[PDB]
């Protein structure tokens, strides 16, 4: 008897941790990604301009 | 200057790489990392020439003159997009996440606590 | 001092430096010969011990010294030496056998 | 003696041309870990010289470190990236083998010259192990490191 | 005083490790250790030929490795971080780092702030 | 040129601090305004290099404010070559740390003499 109560409890908060981390995590990352990727472009842009007046002023 | 953190990002980033891109980001990470600290260093303009002594004191003032007005006329643009619509993709990728992940997630979990309720005994 | 003494120190202190590696290398070949040809033996002797392991065996009626012949190229039969005397009192018996002079 | 101690200051660069690279049969003649320069410093000079070279320096006497330790023990022993890096710090000695223009007498060779970039792209080469599947001998006595890759080639 | 003492001191008995202990020789603990932080200290103050410094970078990183934030790292890659770091905190924490400045000492919040900079930041160095 | 160095009275001890950006030295031989530090050391081992951080350093204080600690720097070059000091001299200008900035060169050509005034010289100016 006692075994199988105790092996349910356990896979059930087992598959409802899982379920709503996989969940949880993506939100943020993902938000997390969007703006690491509008950065990475927008770095160079200031870069190179800031550059040009530089390069020709020389 | 051009970036920014959005949400959390330089460390939450890189530990995280959707499989239809994971390995890229790990390899894009670093190269960020290397325009980022490289940027922040430079000038961002030089200073504009003291015309007033190099004028008066450059005695060849005709092609000196010449010359300012051709730089002083001097128009600049600026650099080109290429890499952008992934800003854009970005919102598709977006739903992709949450509501194609969300909603059947959550259908999913709907059934593991309803299950929950007969398994406390 | 002087130089000479000096020298006279340098001497041997070169001379050294060469017997010592003479020395070191020589024992080093020995060594490192010693250790590879200990394999199969590493093995063997390892083996040796097959249920001595499983089972020792207890006496309370054997020590016996086991160094080379030489040494104070290191204190290495110092430490056997050590360990010979402090087991003689321990023991029984104590007729030792010695191996290595 | 003071004066080459003051000539130290005269000396900026320094040549110490050595019997072992010549013993090694190795015309050039030269150690590198005296070749040097007081302005041969990276932040002085630069690393690409200096590091690059510290690398090969590391390599060549990380490699007489394990000189010794082969001194005894034959090449088997080591980890393979030592051996390798033995046969390429090697190469890279042969590499330097140079032959002479001015003394066909004594080489039986045209000599050779290096362009600098070339050289070390070459040990950039042999340091990325590129070649070191090839002849290491074939590093002897060659100009470009081409001409070195060229030699191997023509062997294996 | 409150990074260095620890630290001179540290350096001063890591200097006597690396004087007698291990290079050949014993493994205590201790010891090692004094010498795994030590040698990262010895990085630390290792300092490259035409890199002056402001005062409280120097403390900030100091007081870094001083509170043993490195052993946990290998000497090399304290140098990358450090730059990064540093550029970071001038930065952002510039503010923190403005402060430090200005109280000429660093305080208790700071630590934690600073701290968390750093092992953040760290924990960026790393991942 | 040969002006006396005061008294006790006429003079006063440090509580002045000073500062190289090099982490090693302000802490661990921090030092102050006054002293005389001896700098040994050899072939360009950055042995000059390290006065030069030093005073490229205080650079940010002559930009600072910090006049009270104004620290006019006079590197008396004794011996260093034309060249050599063509090195050190452009990369100061560089730095333009010359501003604040007196460098007495007797080159290593020099009439003795000269060379042996010249940090007396060096002195008065600082003085």
């Amino acid at each position: 008897q006692l075994e199988e109560v105790k092996q349910a409890s356990i896979k059930q908060i087992q598959d409802a941790i899982d379920m709503e981390k996989s969940q949880q995590a993506l939100v943020q990352k993902r938000h997390y990604l969007f703006d690491v990727q509008r950065n990475n472009i927008a770095m160079a842009l200031e870069v190179t301009y800031r550059e040009r007046l530089h390069r020709v002023y020389r | 200057r051009k970036l920014a953190l959005k949400t959390i990002d330089w460390v939450a980033f890189g530990e995280i790489i959707p499989r239809n891109q994971k390995a890229v980001a790990n390899s894009l990470k670093s190269w960020n990392e290397t325009l980022t600290s490289r940027l922040a260093t430079l000038p961002e303009k030089p200073p504009a020439i003291d015309w007033a002594y190099y004028k008066a004191n450059v005695a060849k003032a005709g092609l000196v003159d010449d010359f300012e007005k051709k730089f002083n006329a001097l128009k600049v643009p600026i650099p080109e997009d290429k890499y952008t619509a992934q800003v854009d993709a970005e919102e598709k990728e977006d739903v992709k996440s949450c509501a194609e992940f969300l909603t059947q997630s959550k259908t999913r979990i709907q059934e593991y606590e309803k299950e929950l309720e007969k398994m406390r005994n | 001092a002087t130089l000479k003494d000096i020298t006279r120190r340098l001497k041997s202190i070169k001379n050294i430096q060469k017997i010592t590696k003479s020395m070191k290398m020589v024992a080093a070949a020995k060594y490192a010969r010693a250790e590879r040809e200990l394999k199969p033996a590493r093995v063997y002797g390892v083996g040796s011990l097959a249920l001595y392991e499983k089972a020792d065996i207890k006496t309370p009626e054997l020590i016996i010294g086991v160094s080379s012949d030489r040494g104070l190229c290191g204190a290495i039969h110092s430490s056997v030496a050590k360990q010979m005397k402090s087991e003689a009192a321990n023991l029984k018996e104590v007729k030792i056998i010695g191996v290595g002079d | 003696d003071p004066a080459p101690a003051t000539t130290f200051a005269h000396l900026d660069a320094t040549t110490v041309l050595s019997r072992a690279i010549a013993e090694l049969g190795i015309y050039p003649a030269v150690d590198p870990l005296d070749s040097t320069s007081r302005i041969m410093d990276p932040n002085i000079v630069g690393s690409e010289h200096y590091d690059v070279a510290r690398g090969v320096q590391k390599i060549l006497q990380d490699y007489k470190s394990l000189q010794d330790i082969i001194a005894i023990l034959g090449m088997d022993e080591l980890s393979e990236e030592d051996k390798l890096t033995v046969s390429r710090a090697r190469k890279i000695q042969r590499f330097l083998s140079q032959p002479f223009q001015v003394a066909e007498v004594f080489t039986g060779h045209l000599g050779k010259l290096v362009p600098l970039k070339e050289t070390i792209k070459g040990f950039q080469q042999i340091l990325a192990g590129e070649y070191d599947h090839l002849p290491e001998q074939a590093f002897y006595m060659v100009g470009p490191i081409e001409e070195a890759v060229a030699k191997a080639d023509k062997l294996a | 005083k409150q990074v260095a003492g620890t630290m001179k001191l540290e350096l001063a008995q890591y200097r006597e490790v690396a004087a007698f202990a291990q290079f050949g020789s014993d493994l205590d603990a201790a010891t090692q250790q004094l010498l795994s932080r030590g040698v990262r200290l010895t990085e630390l103050l290792k300092q490259g030929q035409y890199s002056p410094m402001a005062i409280e970078e120097q403390v900030a990183v100091i007081y870094a490795g001083v509170r043993g934030y490195l052993d946990k790292l290998e000497p090399s890659k304290i140098t990358k971080f450090e730059n990064a770091f540093l550029s970071h905190v001038i930065s952002q924490h510039q503010a923190l780092l403005g402060k430090i400045r200005t109280d000429g000492k660093i305080s208790e919040e700071s630590d934690a702030k600073l701290k968390e900079i750093v092992t953040n930041f760290l924990a960026g160095f790393e991942a | 040129v040969g002006l006396k160095a005061p008294g006790i009275i006429p003079r006063i001890s440090v509580r002045e601090p000073m500062q190289t950006g090099i982490k090693a030295v302000d802490s661990l031989v921090p030092i102050g305004r006054g002293q005389r530090e001896l700098i040994i050391g050899d072939r360009q081992t950055g042995k000059t290099s390290i006065a030069i951080d030093t005073i490229i350093n205080q650079k940010r204080f002559n930009d600072g404010t910090d006049e009270k600690k104004k620290l006019y720097c006079i590197y008396v070059a004794i011996g260093q070559k034309r060249s050599t000091v063509a090195q050190l001299v452009k990369r100061l200008t560089d730095a333009d740390a010359m501003k604040y900035t007196i460098v007495v060169s007797a080159t290593a050509s020099d009439a003795a003499p000269l060379q042996y005034l010249a940090p007396y010289s060096g002195c008065s100016m600082g003085e």
